[PDB]
């Protein structure tokens, strides 16, 4: 076949682009990194500058704050012992509180309390990166649409490790540090439910996710096959429509009988992904406060 | 019936298969000779699922289901109201979903556009091939296959889940699982990233590129650039597609048991399989 | 129960959800049209959205969406049937004419511009201090039609300043003149570049560009136009 557009056939370099000034506080700005021949092929070769600031700090140190005290717990639990920790690495866990400390931090270091700093340092890190998100469009003068699409994310985050928790009257109903434990947590938590198949959110949540890869695949593979028009100029497409975007539209509308615009498609995009995290909270949440056993629920049809 | 800019568009020729024999529109509805072909399967399809429903006796959409033949036919032709119908449906299918990127193929030649679309579409026809043809064929049965119903379609999930215990321990479903999670990740960032550039603040302009480069460098300190994220989505979704197919032809085939214990192996290692200490000893 | 309440709440928020997201998808190619050009009777369902506002940088004005939609350019088609839905037949050569997969956009006659208002694609050789950092260096390669013959040699790289990659290739032909080829529709040997859409006498045919140092978004429509559009007008001529 001929060319497709998966690789470039040739790289180009020029000097570090340092980027646009606006409000950003230049002070706080790396300089680049080093520039990888690897990665050009596919995206771009360069990589940063990053940006530091007081809360990237702040929230770059809660993160590893929170992976050490998982970290060291699992050394711990190795007894020590290197050869262990990785034999052992996947089923090491930090649990959370036992159910008779309910909502209390009494719960001793070895027995929950542990488990209440790394979340607290989770706690730290998540939110301070999401004023991240904002800040940085803000210094930028762009639309808050990143912010409020982690957002979504953080919901589910946040039901799942707090709000639900909080509600339950307990921290024992939160998620364990740990790859097998999580894995164990999630398939133990639909069980004790009545199988989260019959729970409605569960159902959408899976639409959307099902939904984004459809979604990505379809807008995807429609900009490389106008990628030939200029069509990944997505801004210049929406301020100027060319026969790229045209052409784009024209594909669905004879495929499907409707169609996008270069900007509504990423509307369409922004939705069907935080619609995963949104319905899928919403759903978390309703289990054990409200409904005991969806499988019943479905019953009454609610 | 047309867009104000698609009239330019809508010449001759592009076809695969009849020349200009099919070469028209129905309202937007591209048809060619795939349309047609297309038309014909789903068609086809449809009115056996409703003689299924006929048979089954209900016209509920919630109670409809279509199961393939019990586990005793193995590979041969089950009769009609025993799983053939099923396995008609199947063919059906097939054909419908092999015509539409056909289609898609031919409208491709009309526009003069790349072949990404029903190439990508290929992947998720090789996944519904993998749990409805590939895998049935190669365990002995057409009774592993899915049914076509709304809830038993999801009742199949979960039983062949739990046949191999937690199906979270399919490694090749762990990948999957990643892509998925990921793809999701990234559709949600293209998507605000793009918006957030051509939606600014109140009464500033319109970003650029060069500013959503500089957006996403200044908050990670990487910017896969615009050629790049298209690439992206498109690698990350065919991707969990593919370790979906992946992770299910291998399961009752070349794995058959609990899923668990496939991680059993990197724990018994000589080396450290007799250290005491840790969760395993 | 409340969670009945939430998921029947939900529901009538999607049915908003993707009116709000189809309205939005509206704002270019509506209202529909009669193959003639004229308002069409069916509109389907939906209404237009009101007009919202693009507020363009570097003084290059606005963009409001919903507006009056107009081709700005003759259309060399004429229908080929009595009825609505056929296709429309090219009244002179698809090619010059810029129909069918040849088809351009009336785009600004003007070229894009990056987050500084500096020419978003520059040739190589004016771009301080652009090169080729991997892969095949097309520069000086003899340029390949699908017919298997030589139409010119590769003069220089045009690339996109801010995204640092490689847009076009500049060829120049027997007579001296250059035109740019689309980097997509090239493959890069290591003897010379292959181009698949054209054979080598489409190339004089090549939309050329009015300053030899920039090219406009109108120019970039009419070249990778006319050169896509050599998929299908060219095929007679290949041999792939
Ligand atoms: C949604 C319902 C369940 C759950 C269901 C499942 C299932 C089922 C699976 C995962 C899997 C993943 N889950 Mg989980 N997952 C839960 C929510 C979480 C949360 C959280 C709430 O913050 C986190 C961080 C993780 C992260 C993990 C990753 C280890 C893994 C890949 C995710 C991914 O591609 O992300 C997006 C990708 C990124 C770009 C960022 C993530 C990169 C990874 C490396 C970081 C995560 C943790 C990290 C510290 C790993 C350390 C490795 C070694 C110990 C050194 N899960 C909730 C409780 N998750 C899959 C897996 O393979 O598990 C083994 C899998 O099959
Ligand atoms: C993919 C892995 C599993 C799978 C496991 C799950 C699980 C788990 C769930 C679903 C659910 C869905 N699955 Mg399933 N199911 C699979 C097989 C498929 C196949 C197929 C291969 O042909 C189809 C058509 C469906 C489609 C269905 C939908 C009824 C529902 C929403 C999906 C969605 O938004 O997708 C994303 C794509 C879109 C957003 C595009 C929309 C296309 C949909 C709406 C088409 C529906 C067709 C359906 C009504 C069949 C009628 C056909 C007519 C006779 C023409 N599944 C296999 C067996 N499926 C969810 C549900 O709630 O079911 C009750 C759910 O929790
Ligand atoms: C046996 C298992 C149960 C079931 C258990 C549950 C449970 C429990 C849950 C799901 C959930 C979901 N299920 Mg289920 N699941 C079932 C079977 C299925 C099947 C199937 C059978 O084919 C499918 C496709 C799905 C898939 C889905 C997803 C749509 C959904 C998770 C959304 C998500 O993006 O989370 C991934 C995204 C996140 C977790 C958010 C990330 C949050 C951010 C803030 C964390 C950042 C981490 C950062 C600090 C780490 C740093 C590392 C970096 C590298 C720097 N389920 C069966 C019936 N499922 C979730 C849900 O919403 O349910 C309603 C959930 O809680
Ligand atoms: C209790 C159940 C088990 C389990 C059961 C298994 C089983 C069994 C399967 C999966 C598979 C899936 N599971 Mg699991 N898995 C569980 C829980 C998890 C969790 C979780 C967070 O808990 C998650 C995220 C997942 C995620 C995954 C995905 C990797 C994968 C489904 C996507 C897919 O195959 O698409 C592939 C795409 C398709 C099949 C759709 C293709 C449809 C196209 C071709 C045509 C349809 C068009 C037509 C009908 C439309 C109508 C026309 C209208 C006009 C629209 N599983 C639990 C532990 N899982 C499935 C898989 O990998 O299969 C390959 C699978 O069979
Ligand atoms: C439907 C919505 C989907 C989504 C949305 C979403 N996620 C997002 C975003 C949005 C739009 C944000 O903008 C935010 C982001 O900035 O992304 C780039 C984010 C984000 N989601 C992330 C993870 C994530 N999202 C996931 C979920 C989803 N995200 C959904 C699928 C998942 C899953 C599927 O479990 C994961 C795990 C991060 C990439 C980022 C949030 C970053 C964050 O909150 O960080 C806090 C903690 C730290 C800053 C440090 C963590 C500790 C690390 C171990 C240190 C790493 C740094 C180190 C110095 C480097 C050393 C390297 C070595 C380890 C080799
Ligand atoms: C590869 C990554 C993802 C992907 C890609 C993808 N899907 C695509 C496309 C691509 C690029 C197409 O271009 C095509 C499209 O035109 O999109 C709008 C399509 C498409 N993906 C669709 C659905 C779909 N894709 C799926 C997902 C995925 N598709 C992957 C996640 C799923 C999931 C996740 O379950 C579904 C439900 C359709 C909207 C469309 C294909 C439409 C089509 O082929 O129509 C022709 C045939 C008919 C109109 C109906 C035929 C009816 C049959 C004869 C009878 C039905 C039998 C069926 C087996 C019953 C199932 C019962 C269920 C309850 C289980
Ligand atoms: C920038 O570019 C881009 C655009 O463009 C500017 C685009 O628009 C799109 C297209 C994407 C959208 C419009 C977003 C919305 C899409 C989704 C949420 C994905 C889900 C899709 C559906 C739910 C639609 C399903 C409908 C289908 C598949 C067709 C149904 C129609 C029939 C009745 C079929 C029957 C048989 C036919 C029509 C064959 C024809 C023959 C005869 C009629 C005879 C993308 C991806 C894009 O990236
Ligand atoms: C080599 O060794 C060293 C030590 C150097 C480093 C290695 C360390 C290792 C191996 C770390 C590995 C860590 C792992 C495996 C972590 C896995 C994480 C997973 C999978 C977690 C997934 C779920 C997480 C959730 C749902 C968390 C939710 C958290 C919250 C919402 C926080 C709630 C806040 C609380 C309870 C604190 C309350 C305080 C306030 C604000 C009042
Ligand atoms: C809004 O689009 C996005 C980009 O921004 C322009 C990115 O670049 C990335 C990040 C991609 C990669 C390949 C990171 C790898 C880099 C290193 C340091 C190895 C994602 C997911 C994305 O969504
Ligand atoms: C997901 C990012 C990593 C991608 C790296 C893949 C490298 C592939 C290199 C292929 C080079 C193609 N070629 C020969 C034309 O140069
Ligand atoms: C998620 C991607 C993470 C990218 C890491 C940020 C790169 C900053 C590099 C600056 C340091 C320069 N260096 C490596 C040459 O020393
Ligand atoms: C951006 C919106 C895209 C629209 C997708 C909506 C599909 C509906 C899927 C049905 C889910 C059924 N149920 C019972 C589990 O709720
Ligand atoms: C959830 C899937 C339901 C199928 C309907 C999908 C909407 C596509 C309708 C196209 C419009 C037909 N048209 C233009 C002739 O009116
Ligand atoms: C969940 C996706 C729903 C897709 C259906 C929404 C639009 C279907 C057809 C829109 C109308 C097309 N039309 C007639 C305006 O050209
Ligand atoms: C074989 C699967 C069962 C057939 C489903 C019947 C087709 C009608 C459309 C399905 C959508 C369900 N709905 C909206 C009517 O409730
Ligand atoms: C963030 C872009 C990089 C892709 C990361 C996706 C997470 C899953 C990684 C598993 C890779 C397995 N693989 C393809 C190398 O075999
Ligand atoms: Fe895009």
């Amino acid at each position: 076949a001929e060319y497709q557009n998966i690789f470039s056939q040739v790289q180009v370099r020029g000097p570090a682009d340092l980027g646009m000034t606006e409000d950003v506080n230049l002070a706080n700005r790396s300089g680049v990194g080093p520039f990888s021949t690897l990665l050009g092929w596919f995206g771009n070769a360069q990589l940063g500058p990053i940006y530091l600031g007081s809360l990237g700090v702040l929230s770059l140190f809660s993160g590893l704050m929170w992976f050490f005290t998982i970290g060291i717990w699992f050394w711990y639990q190795a007894g020590w012992n290197p050869a262990v920790f990785l034999r052992d690495l996947f089923f090491f866990s930090l649990e959370p509180p036992a159910p008779e400390y309910g909502l209390s931090f009494a719960a001793p270091l070895k027995e929950g309390g542990l488990w209440l700093i790394a979340s607290f340092f989770m706690f730290v890190a998540v939110w301070s990166w999401w004023g991240r998100t904002y800040l940085r469009a803000q210094a930028l003068g762009m639309g808050k649409h990143t912010a409020w699409a982690f957002l979504s994310a953080i919901w589910l985050w946040m039901v799942l490790g707090f709000i639900r928790p909080i509600l339950m009257g307990s921290w024992s109903e939160a998620v364990p540090y740990g790859i097998f434990s999580h894995l164990d947590w999630t398939n133990n938590f639909s069980l004790v439910h009545g199988n989260l198949f019959y729970n409605p959110f569960h159902g959408l949540s899976i639409a959307f996710l099902y939904g984004s890869a459809l979604l990505f695949a379809m807008h995807g593979a429609t900009i490389l096959a106008v990628s030939r028009f200029g069509g990944e100029r997505e801004l210049e497409q929406i301020a100027d429509r060319g026969t790229a975007a045209e052409r784009a539209a024209l594909f669905w509308r004879w495929t499907m009988g409707f169609n996008a615009t270069m900007e509504g498609i990423h509307r369409w995009a922004i939705w069907m992904a935080v619609l995963v995290t949104l319905t899928g909270g919403i759903g978390i949440l309703l289990s054990g406060t409200v409904v005991d056993n969806w499988y019943v629920w479905g019953q009454n049809h609610g | 019936a047309l867009l104000s800019f698609e009239r330019k568009y809508r010449v001759p020729g592009g076809t695969l298969v009849g020349g200009n024999l099919f070469d028209f529109w129905v309202g937007p509805f591209y048809v060619g000779f795939f349309g047609v072909a297309t038309f014909f399967f789903a068609a086809l399809g449809i009115i056996l699922i409703a003689w299924s429903a006929v048979l089954q006796g209900t016209w509920n959409p919630q109670l409809i289901s279509v199961y393939p033949p019990a586990l005793e036919y193995g590979l041969g032709g089950a009769p009609l109201a025993k799983g053939g119908l099923w396995q008609i449906i199947t063919i059906c299918a097939t054909g419908a979903f092999v015509s539409w990127a056909l289609r898609e193929v031919e409208i491709c030649r009309k526009l003069g556009i790349g072949y990404h679309i029903p190439f990508a579409f290929a992947f998720a026809i090789l996944a519904y091939l993998t749990l409805v043809l590939f895998r049935p064929v190669m365990m002995g049965a057409w009774g592993y296959a899915f049914p076509y119903g709304i809830w038993t379609h999801l009742d199949w999930v979960s039983n062949t889940g739990y046949t191999y215990g937690n199906f979270h321990y399919n490694p090749a479903h762990m990948i999957a699982i990643s892509f998925f999670f990921t793809n999701a990740l990234a559709l949600a960032l293209h998507g605000a990233l793009v918006l957030s550039a051509a939606n600014p603040e109140k009464g500033k302009e319109m970003r650029t590129p060069d500013h959503e480069d500089t957006f996403f460098r200044d908050l990670v300190g990487y910017s896969i650039g615009t050629l790049g994220i298209h690439r992206l989505g498109l690698l990350l979704s065919l991707s969990a597609v593919f370790f979906s197919a992946l992770c299910m032809i291998i399961t009752g085939t070349i794995w058959f048991d609990q899923w668990v214990d496939w991680w059993q192996w990197w724990v018994k290692l000589p080396w450290w399989a007799n250290i005491p200490g840790g969760i395993n000893g | 129960d409340l969670a009945s309440l939430a998921i029947y709440s939900f529901w009538i928020f999607l049915a908003g959800l993707i009116y709000y997201l189809q309205t939005e998808n509206m704002r270019e190619g509506y209202p529909l049209e009669n193959e003639d050009g004229t308002p069409a009777a069916n509109q389907g369902p939906f209404p237009l959205p009101k007009p919202k506002t693009f507020i363009l940088p570097h003084g290059r004005g606005t963009l409001t969406v919903p507006g009056p939609e107009s081709e700005d350019r003759p259309i060399a088609l004429a229908r080929t049937a009595v009825s609505e839905g056929f296709p429309h037949a090219p009244t002179g050569d698809p090619m010059k004419d810029g129909v069918g997969p040849a088809s351009w956009v009336a785009r600004r006659d003007l070229p894009e511009l990056d987050g500084h208002g500096h020419n978003k694609i520059k040739p190589m050789k004016a771009a301080a201090g652009f090169h080729v950092s991997a892969g095949k260096n097309p520069i000086g390669l003899p340029v390949r039609g699908c017919d298997l013959e030589i139409a010119g040699k590769v003069v220089d790289i045009w690339v996109d300043i801010p995204e640092q990659m490689a847009r076009f290739l500049e060829v120049e032909l027997k007579d001296g003149s250059t035109r740019l080829l689309p980097m997509q529709m090239v493959k890069v040997q290591s003897n010379r570049v292959h181009v698949n859409a054209l054979s080598s006498d489409l190339f004089a045919g090549i939309p050329t560009i009015k300053s030899p140092t920039e090219v406009t978004l109108l120019e970039e429509d009419k070249i990778c136009g006319y050169v896509a559009g050599g998929l299908m007008y060219a095929a007679p001529k290949r041999k792939s």
